[PDB]
């Protein structure tokens, strides 16, 4: 007889890609009197 | 026949002579080439390798060794040479990092959505601390915090060196300071930080020490 | 009857993890003299 | 008949999220005398 149902959905994707460098420090603090 | 089967760090899937998955360690030779010099990681011995993957694969096929035993993943980055940490620089210190935990607090804050990177009694700890147009009177959640993500293996109230990795590996080639800071915080030597240690050594007083923070 | 097609594909994964953290800011100017 | 086999693996993860902001620049230089 013709062809039965269609298999389950697969597995999850894999993780991502990792994001970017993060934003410089802020300005350091002035060298006091 | 595989892809069913996860392998520890180090590990991949390799059929056995019945077509059945076992695990065997890694050919370090067919790990990703570092997509750029951060994905290398340097060693005890100022020693490169290419990856994460590159140093598992390399260690996993090892145990028992002596000259191993004194040998162990320092830091990510490449292998550079690390200026000495003055004392100038190691005071001016703890108030730079604890300066810069209450901004990756802040900058988690607005990434959180849902509880999955603070709690909800926390993001209010940050909502009562970041509307401030205005010192000591933020930090002391931070350092807490910090210590909280850390003491893990176990939770005892003390860090372990191996518990400190996951920050004095990232940190190390970014401020040469880190390794100096981190030993120097344990007052009584015991060769871990137990929170009082780790308070003081931020500047906190005791008095603010509120063992519910973490 | 022979087996039918393979399913939908899997759920996407996980967004990737964070990035490493940003370079210090720089160094701040002098001060009293 | 039979169900096919399971689907493929779905989409990669999305990228990740920025690292976090450097630390504040270092000190200033003392003043001129
Ligand atoms: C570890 O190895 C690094 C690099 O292989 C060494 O850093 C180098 O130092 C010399 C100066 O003597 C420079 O010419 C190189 O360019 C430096 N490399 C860098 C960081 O770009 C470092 O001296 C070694 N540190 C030790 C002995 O632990
Ligand atoms: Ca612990």
């Amino acid at each position: 007889g013709p062809p039965g149902p269609p298999g389950p959905p697969g597995p999850s994707g894999p993780r991502g890609q990792p994001g970017v460098m993060g934003f410089p420090g802020p300005k350091g603090p002035p060298g006091a009197p | 026949p595989c892809q069913n089967h996860h392998c520890k760090h180090g590990k991949v899937c390799e059929l056995d002579e019945n077509n059945t998955p076992m695990c065997v360690c890694q050919d370090p030779t067919s790990c990703p080439a570092p997509i750029g010099e951060f994905e290398k990681v340097c060693s005890n011995d100022n020693k490169t390798f290419d990856s994460s993957c590159h140093f598992f694969a390399t260690k996993c096929t090892l145990e028992g060794t002596k000259k191993g035993h004194k040998l162990h993943l320092d830091y990510i980055g490449p292998c550079k040479y690390i200026p000495p940490c003055l004392d100038s620089e190691l005071t001016e210190f703890p108030l730079r990092m604890r300066d810069w935990l209450k901004n990756v607090l802040v900058t988690l804050y607005e990434r959180d959505e849902d509880n999955n990177l603070l709690t909800e009694k926390q993001k209010l700890r940050v909502k009562k601390i970041h509307e401030n147009e205005k010192n000591y009177n933020m930090y002391i959640f931070p350092v807490h915090w910090q210590f909280g993500q850390l003491d893990q293996h176990p939770i005892d109230g003390y860090l372990s060196h191996t518990e400190l990795a996951p920050l004095r590996a990232p940190l190390i080639p970014m401020e040469h300071c880190t390794t100096r800071f981190f030993e120097t915080c344990d007052l009584d030597n015991d060769k871990y930080i137990a929170l009082d240690e780790w308070a003081g050594c931020f500047g906190i007083k005791q008095k603010d020490i509120d063992k519910d923070l973490v």
